[PDB]
């Protein structure tokens, strides 16, 4: 009946280390709106994190982009952790460069 | 520029 | 058809935690052009892409009157609803409407577009005669019922012909170096081991607008849609789109996989391998 996020982590470019950027988290085909989501930079939250305004598709389903400005480097870590009713406990996501 | 009826239909 | 406007509303109740939120996004093509929120600390339409930013006092005042007003309309809509579903006032729920027109090439009306939803749900649309409803259920055959009586059809239609198309041509020219500019994608084959049996071939589509794409992967020429994996189309952040279809295959196989990329941004179809 209520629907869970699907859950996208990327990069607005492809990342190159050591180079400004911009990650992406893509939250969609969920129902209802309330949905909490944090940029994590090894385990730990970004403050500076920015959202699309409430939209949804044809089926009725909401998305959302948040977003944050980020230099990717070799070892940080970068992930995506998010909560709806739908989910027991938040759902966190790593970022991949190759996805 | 948004729908803008003299009377916004009611359910 | 080439080009759309579309207005999306999302009431939100939320007993407890005050009056319902409203938010209203309008969309030309996949360009958002303006939003308002009732949560807002100083609730107006505000814009959102530079081409509207020209439009004079006049406007934004107009378009922020009728927000406020139609927050206050979905507040009740979604109290009548409640009594509809014979729900109590203790619950969350939501309603949801989507409306607007479609053009062709010479600008005239190809198709109108006015939709409801009560969570999540088809609650009632206008049909594509501009002139006839469908409600969902035995609820929505009762707004079905006040909206034939009091002629609301006949208002959309008079809209969606009218302001609608006209003030869409507007927008159009005013953002024609943007709405008006298709990005075809910049694409690429990547490959990804997984074991020595076999690899992923995986076919990007990355900087495109409008949203619109296919992509699709074959192996012998024969379309391989049962065994492509193929991800949701997601915003890049500065107005493109990124995509991408995947296929495991067979180490010493690639050859024979072709991924084909169709947009409106390309003269003609692309085949790339890897």
């Amino acid at each position: 009946i209520q629907r869970t996020p699907k859950i996208q982590v990327y990069s607005r470019h492809p990342a190159e280390n050591g180079k400004s950027n911009f990650l992406n988290c893509y939250v969609s085909g969920f129902h209802p709106s309330d949905i909490e989501v944090d940029l994590l930079k090894n385990g730990e939250r970004i403050e500076k994190v920015e959202h699309s305004d409430l939209s949804f598709s044809k089926d009725w389903s909401f998305y959302l982009l948040y977003y944050t400005e980020f230099t990717p480097t070799e070892k940080d870590e970068y992930a995506c952790r998010v909560n709806h009713v739908t989910l027991s406990q938040p759902k966190i996501v790593k970022w991949d460069r190759d996805m | 520029k948004a729908f803008n009826p003299e009377i916004i239909p009611m359910f | 058809g080439s080009h759309s406007m579309r207005y999306f509303y999302t009431a939100m109740s939320r007993p407890g935690r005050g009056e319902p939120r409203f938010i209203a996004v309008g969309y030309v093509d996949d360009t958002q052009f303006v939003r308002f929120d009732s949560d807002a600390a100083s609730p107006r339409m505000a814009p959102r892409a530079p081409w509207i930013e020209q439009e004079g006092p006049e406007y934004w005042d107009g378009e922020t009157r009728n927000m406020k007003a139609s927050a206050q309309t979905y507040r009740e809509n979604l109290r009548i609803a409640l009594r509809y579903y014979n729900q109590s006032e203790a619950g969350s729920h939501i309603i949801q409407v989507m409306y607007g027109c479609d053009v062709g090439p010479d600008g005239r009306l190809l198709r109108g577009h006015d939709q409801s939803a009560y969570d999540g749900k088809d609650y009632i649309a206008l049909n594509e005669d501009l002139s006839s409803w469908t409600a969902a259920d035995t609820a929505a055959q009762i707004i079905q019922r006040k909206w034939e009586a009091a002629r609301v059809a006949e208002q959309l239609r008079a809209y969606l012909e009218g302001l609608c198309v006209e003030w869409l041509r507007r927008y159009l020219e005013n953002g024609k170096e943007t709405l008006q500019r298709a990005d075809p994608p910049k694409t690429h084959v990547t490959h990804h081991p997984i074991s020595d049996h076999e690899a992923t071939l995986r076919c990007w589509a990355l900087g495109f607008y409008p949203a619109e794409i296919t992509l699709t992967w074959q192996r012998d020429g024969e379309d391989q849609t049962q065994d492509t994996e193929l991800v949701e189309t997601r915003p890049a952040g500065d107005r493109t789109f990124q995509k991408w279809a995947a296929v495991v295959v067979p180490s010493g196989e690639e050859q024979r996989y072709t991924c084909h990329v169709q947009h409106e941004g390309l003269p003609k179809p692309l085949t790339l391998r890897w």
